[PDB]
RNA sequence: AAUUUCUACUAAGUGUAGAUGGAAA
């Protein structure tokens, strides 16, 4: 037995087949005459007007309770918050009173004032009708009457918004979170300035206009919270500061407004108010989208305003205080550290000086676990002062002048392109092509939203997530102007989305045939109630659907052998047993059926669940009377054969159900007469679709696909439990969306091109036409059936835990090794128990294989011709989604090359780590795609099948391996899944696989203290003159931040050639460009150890450019960036034999034993790492298998990958 | 009168952009993909005789699949890659890169693009 | 009043002809040799709305093999086999089998041909 | 450049090779 021969029937797993649903015979004339398709289009066309109208109630109902609400909590938070928590353990009380105020805001919502005639089918019935005053809108409402379930994911998104989970979403986290926050603060902020406005000014008019009771003071004073949580309370108080427009053209002015021209002192920067918030682009016409885009970008529009309003507050970043403005750390301090100082990494590198000074000793060296803790420490840290950055660069550079620098730049970078872009803002433009094909049209459309996205986004660092004292002068017109500026998001995002919408439309509604239950379940009995069956003839599958008023017309039909008959899907499965045979049994039918009263008592207690330890003669009591009622109930005995097990196999009480669950599976074949049917087709009384795909066609003779093969199983007699219909299945119509004027057609016997150059046969001539989209320009019906693979799972147990103990007692695992790779997409490499390489490969040419001939389609290559497509198409808009729709059609034909491995080697599979990884920007498969492999290749594993095997051997379609948990989401993917260990990347690429080397050094030139101290730091520089070479040898003890290596003591050498990056490329040699180098400056290079020598020179120009051949020493990564042929990597450091390692020699090999290229290099070492994880758990004792880690720091992996070499 | 010539002559000037286009689609429809020349796309018909390549409003791409239009035949032609769905109508093969056009390229070679 | 209006007519009906004949090149090129239609080829250019297919001249044969030119881009055309050594430039298919021209076949009836 | 749908195709001629969990917001 394999490892994977136990994992299957783990866990229950559903998914939802689709096919074509052709209308057979005279169906179609009968669907068009009675009228079955303008109706149920009419609906799905109006169910968004009745979406509307429940918005509207919600919103009226909301209104209308919360006049009644009480935060009897808010006369205690309001003191509360104020009290300069300086937490000490006491702000728990506060999250605690927090929480209990957004709950009994919650409380009337959940409990009262209706909420259960709200959600169920009552609203559209009965409540909405009354909640109206115009025929129009209720006409819409009248007529939905029992389709209420078209609706049911409409109000599970709309129970989100009546409860508290802390999310968006909701109501209490907007009255409480994102109110009180500001109601507090506006109260400060005011309370700072009271008795600035005087009273003849502001308040004797604010009186009068706005409420004249309780005027001005009241809604400042004391828990009048209580009053904006309405929406008429939020516009009072919003006419409180932004003010009113007394119903004519007069617009008073406002607390704000006041404040800003209280700037009479000239010297005011006083902190002005903030509003409330409040709870509750295109697509559809070029003309419309165009008008969109001058509407809400031309320098008219609020988004050109708020542009204006940040030149300018950024233009006064000396007026403002410097210790109060916040730059956010994380991503942005990257970048910021390359603007203001000017390299990639001055602020992390002076905090960790800083972070040195303080926590670290004066250790002659760091140790990696301090390092590691030390970026921990920087990562919590929050925000970063304007002051802070100034400590840490030197004098004469200030930051707040560079950073109005670089914002000005970038401001005047949007106004050129805005100059460039004159022509489209006229309001007298016209264009000379559609949109999605019009380029100077897009093109532009995309230089300026690039431009105010890319300032939005370079802004946004100026946040810093909740602080200290901060320059509200500066944060109440920044944060005023961005949340402006940020709807150039939602412009950019439904812009976008119609210049790369595809020409045809995927726009479908569902059929319901006038029967709000069509569908719903395949059961005998219910049959005149759901109308449906599956009859089948032959090998071809129909639908068929009865009417609204014959649904006796499919009951009356005998075989009689008349050389025709349609077999007939039927005998229901069984609902949930659990609750099904104590619905079933204990409906109040114990009228009749028995005579006894210990079992009526042992009930009445309900003593046959859990909650005790556990009883053999209680238990099996009720199995008993379920057992021997069941065998007596007819309604059951007959339809199911119910050949339950012995007495003594169970053991608990779920047994029993999944038992019942798993034998109330009986899909059998009923008989009817062809010619019956098909007079019933032609009567106008059946309906019967041909469930199709092209698997399902005669002219059809490969492979068929997966779920072709899941729906013949369906119905097979091998087919006992594991892929069972359930029930659910629908009827969706699509009309065409091509007009017929704009089908293209490769004619008739007319030579056509081959796109594959890999491809022999250069021409086809097919002897018929060939349409493009022929799908998408007729009407076609598609037909969604749900299955349920595995409902009734036997081998239950933890699989995390039991791959573990599988690894462990065997004796040579092997283990796929997965990484991309800058000259390939993904590299192979699978590894045996102890190390060696038994295979390794790229996945650039995917090689498909069909009838006994193999044909490789390259992907690469590919990529590359879509790559430069992109350079040259002006608008890149729907050429980088041809690329992300390719990229992710490549890792659909890389799972399969993956679950071949792992069914032909019984492997783990190990996968780079990519929550802690930063592969440098070259790699082709990059994050946000790869992270969509790991997704792809989760949900394969889930049930891995193959199509060519026997579907009931173990691995074919009945009996798939399941070797890993369900997906649960992307931050989730970390030490283990199933068969998938995710192990991370560090020092994997870069370290020379024979020995176990690495380059922990630093070897940039700074000064020449820091030279002369390197070159010092070594303990030998001779020239071998027998070999031609340059010996250095280093101890790793004397070096800096090497606590990490093993050995510690290397001899490297100067073999081999280097190509220099110089974007040119010179290829160096080094043995001779360091006798060049000494010759230039007169060193006798003979004399054994020249570190002395080495240590005379007293220029800049010399140790500036030793530096550099040291480095080119230490690279063993060398590309040209233009030919895929000469890539390598080769090693500075002998092996045990006395031979370098140069991947060059074994590029021309057929199996090495060693990594070939650069890439497989990657793979190869992301394989050892799970080896050496395997290794752990040959360590530890079964029960504390679930307990050894995985995540092999660097310390560890050094150490495995120098020892195991030897 | 004389301008009404000048409402004939711009329709001589279309029949013989049809032409040009129906003898380029056979002599397009042969070549391999990795050969097909750079051409400059349009909508409105494109004649290769002067064509005014100076004017900004007309790129340099390859061209895909060239395929032939269901009711009538007019053959429309497939910019970049077809899943871009730039279908356009006149062609006409120049020999410069993206946007700095140097040259119409005269059908003998667009011919002997093939050898 | 007419000096050059004839000059663009003989102009502009020559390149439809032309187009013609390219459009029928290969619906000719594609076809088995024993599928071929019956021409009536002249070596002039002739039109296919009506032909005047009562002047006695117009011949009726199956056409041979459909040669591109070298020296320019024409499509000349053979007639029967290579063993007539007749070359024509212009040809026009038509159901008039043998000599007596009932029809001129239309395109889309010479692609359907095959 | 055909498809339940996506990607790559033409794959021996109305198709081939992998994948595909839909409905909903
Ligand atoms: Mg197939
Ligand atoms: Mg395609």
């Amino acid at each position: 037995m394999s490892k994977l021969e136990k994992f299957t029937n783990c866990y229950s797993l559903s998914k939802t087949l689709r096919f074509k649903a052709i209308p057979v015979g005279k169906t179609q004339e009968n669907i068009d005459n009675k009228r079955l398709l303008v109706e149920d289009e009419k609906r799905a066309e109006d169910y968004k007007g009745v979406k509307k109208l429940l918005d509207r109630y919600y919103l009226s109902f909301i209104n209308d309770v919360l006049h009644s609400i009480k935060l009897k909590n808010l006369n205690n938070y309001i003191s509360l918050f104020r009290k300069k928590t300086r937490t000490e353990k006491e702000n728990k009380e506060l999250e605690n009173l927090e929480i209990n105020l957004r709950k009994e805001i919650a409380k009337a919502f959940k409990g009262n004032e209706g909420y259960k005639s709200l959600f169920k089918k009552d609203i559209i019935e009965t409540i909405l009708p009354e909640f109206l005053d115009d025929k129009d809108e209720i006409a819409l409402v009248n007529s939905f009457n029992g389709f209420t379930t078209a609706f049911t994911g409409f109000f599970d998104n709309r129970e989100n918004m009546f409860s508290e989970e802390a999310k968006s979403t909701s109501i209490a986290f907007r009255c409480i979170n994102e109110n009180l926050t500001r109601y507090i603060s506006n109260m400060d902020i005011f309370e700072k300035v009271d008795a600035i406005f005087d009273k003849h000014e502001v308040q004797e008019i604010k009186e009068k206009i706005l409420n004249s009771d309780y005027d001005v003071e009241d809604f400042f004073e004391g828990e009048f919270f209580n009053f904006v949580l309405t929406q008429e309370g939020i516009d009072v108080y919003n006419a409180i500061i932004g003010g009113f427009v007394t119903e004519s053209g007069e617009k008073i002015k406002g607390l704000n407004e006041y404040i800003n021209l209280y700037n009479q002192k000239t010297k005011q920067k006083l902190p002005k108010f903030k509003p409330l918030y409040k709870q509750v682009e295109g697509y559809t016409s070029d003309e419309e989208v165009l008008e969109v885009f001058r509407n809400t970008l031309n320098k008219n529009s609020e988004i050109f305003s708020s542009i204006k309003k940040l030149e300018k507050l950024f233009k006064n970043f000396d007026e403002y205080s410097s210790a109060g403005i916040f730059v956010k750390n994380g991503p942005a301090i990257s970048t910021i550290s390359k603007d203001i100082f000017g390299e990639w990494n001055v602020i992390r590198d002076k905090w960790n000086a800083e972070y040195d000074d303080i926590h670290l000793k004066k250790k002659a060296v760091v140790t990696e676990k301090y390092e590691d803790d030390r970026r921990k420490s920087f990562k919590k840290i929050g925000s970063f002062s304007l002051e802070q950055l100034q400590e840490y660069a030197d004098a004469d550079l200030s930051v707040v002048e560079k950073l109005k620098e670089i914002i000005i730049q970038k401001v005047d970078e949007i106004y050129k392109v805005y100059g460039s872009s004159e022509k489209l803002f006229d309001a007298d433009f016209v264009l000379e092509k559609s949109l999605k094909k019009n380029d100077a049209v897009v093109a532009i459309m995309k230089d300026l939203l690039d431009s105010v996205k890319s300032f939005e986004n370079y802004i946004k660092a100026f946040f810093g997530e909740k602080e200290t004292n901060r320059d509200e002068s500066f944060y109440g017109d920044f944060v005023l102007a961005y949340d402006i500026l940020l709807k150039v998001d939602h412009i950019y995002d439904a812009i976008r989305n119609y210049v790369t919408q595809k020409p045809y439309s995927k726009d479908k509604f569902k059929l319901y045939f006038q029967n709000p239950q069509f569908m719903g379940g395949w059961d005998k009995d219910k049959e005149t109630d759901y109308r449906a069956t599956i009859l089948r003839y032959g090998s071809k599958y129909y639908l068929a659907i009865m009417d609204k008023k014959y649904a006796k017309c499919l009951q009356k039909i005998d075989k009689d052998d008349v050389n025709g008959n349609y077999e007939k899907i039927n005998y229901k499965l069984l609902p949930g047993p659990n609750k099904m045979l104590p619905k079933v049994f204990f409906s109040k039918k114990w009228m009749a059926y028995y005579n006894s009263e210990d079992i009526q008592k042992i009930y009445k207690n309900g003593t046959f669940k859990k909650g005790d330890m556990f009883n053999l003669n209680d238990c099996h009591k009720l199995i008993d009377f379920f057992k021997d009622s069941i065998s007596r109930y007819p309604k059951w005995s007959n339809a199911y054969d119910f050949n339950f097990s012995e007495t003594e196999k169970y053991k608990d009480i779920a047994g029993f159900y999944r038992e019942v669950e798993e034998q109330g599976y009986k899909v059998s074949f009923e008989s009817a007469s062809k010619k019956e049917v098909d007079k019933l087709v032609e009567e106008g009384k059946l309906y019967m679709f041909q469930i199709y795909n092209k698997d399902f066609s005669d002219k059809s003779h490969g492979t068929p696909n997966l779920h072709t093969m899941y729906f013949k199983l369906l119905f097979d007699e091998n087919n006992h439990g594991q892929i069972r219909l359930s029930g659910g299945a629908e009827l969706f119509m699509r009309r065409a969306s091509l007009k017929k004027e704009e089908l293209v057609v490769h004619p008739a016997n007319s030579p056509i091109a081959n796109k594959n150059p890999d491809n022999p046969k250069k021409t086809t001539t097919l002897s018929y036409d060939v349409y493009k989209d022929k799908r998408f320009s007729e009407d076609q019906y598609e037909l969604h059936i749900p299955i349920a693979i595995n409902k009734c799972p036997k081998n239950i147990f933890k699989i995390n835990t039991e791959v573990r103990v599988l690894l462990k007692h065997d004796d040579n695992p092997y283990v796929i090794g997965i990484d991309r790779g800058e000259r390939n997409l993904l590299y192979i490499v699978v590894v045996d128990g102890k190390g060696n390489i038994v295979e390794q490969y790229s996945l650039n040419e995917i090689i498909n294989n069909f009838n006994g001939i193999r044909i490789k389609t390259d992907y690469h290559s590919l990529l590359d011709k879509k790559e430069k497509e992109r350079f040259e198409a002006r608008q890149n808009w729907t050429s980088i989604e041809n690329i992300k729709e390719l990229k992710a059609g490549y890792i659909s034909q890389v799972v399969h090359k993956i679950c071949e491995l792992v069914e032909k080697y019984d492997a783990v599979i190990a996968l780079e780590d990519l929550n802690s990884g930063f592969k440098n920007s070259r790699v082709k498969v990059e994050k946000q795609v790869y992270q969509k492999f790991e997704k792809m290749l989760i949900d394969k594993l889930n049930y891995m099948v193959d199509k060519k095997s026997n579907p009931c051997a173990t691995g074919g379609a009945l009996k798939g391996y399941q070797i890993t948990n369900k997906f649960e989401s992307f931050k989730s993917m970390s030490t283990q899944n199933g068969f998938i260990f995710y192990i991370p990347a560090w020092l994997t690429s870069k370290i020379d696989p024979s020995t176990g080397f690495v380059n922990l050094l630093k070897t940039k030139y700074t000064s020449i203290a820091d030279s002369k101290k390197f070159i010092s730091s070594f303990d030998r520089i001779m020239y071998v003159p027998e070999e031609d070479l340059f010996e250095f040898a280093l101890d790793y003890k004397n070096f800096s931040r090497t606590d990490a290596d093993y050995i510690k003591k290397w001899k490297l050498y100067s073999y081999g050639n280097r190509i220099r990056i110089f974007f040119d490329w010179e290829e160096v040699c080094l043995t001779s460009a360091y006798k060049e180098l000494f010759n230039k400056y007169g060193i006798n290079y003979q004399q054994g150890d020249i570190r002395a020598l080495l240590c005379e020179q007293s220029d800049k120009a010399f140790y500036s450019s030793f530096m550099a051949l040291m480095s080119l020493m230490l690279q063993m990564r060398n590309s040209i960036t233009g030919r895929t042929d000469v890539d390598f990597l080769i090693s500075p450091v002998k092996n045990s034999d006395g031979i370098f390692y140069d991947s060059r020699n074994y590029e021309a090999q057929e199996n090495a034993i060693l990594p070939k290229n650069a890439d497989a290099n990657g793979a190869y070492n992301i394989a050892r790492k799970v080896l050496w994880a395997i290794g752990q758990f040959k360590k530890a004792e079964d029960e504390k298998l679930d307990k050894v880690k995985i995540a092999i720091s660097n310390k560890e992996w050094l150490e495995y990958a120098q020892t195991s070499v030897k | 009168m004389y301008l009404v010539v000048q409402a004939l002559i711009r329709a001589c000037i279309i029949k013989e952009i049809d032409l040009y286009t129906e003898q380029l689609y056979n002599i397009i429809k042969s070549l391999p993909y990795d050969k097909r020349p750079n051409v400059v796309y349009s909508d409105q018909p494109l004649d290769p005789n002067n064509l005014d390549l100076s004017e900004p409003e007309l790129w340099a791409e390859q061209v895909g699949e060239c395929m032939r239009y269901a009711h009538n035949d007019q053959p429309c032609f497939y910019i970049g890659s077809t899943k871009r769905e730039l279908r356009v109508n006149y062609i006409v093969p120049v020999i410069g890169v993206r946007d700095e056009i140097e040259r119409v390229m005269t059908l003998e070679e667009v011919r002997n693009l093939h050898k």
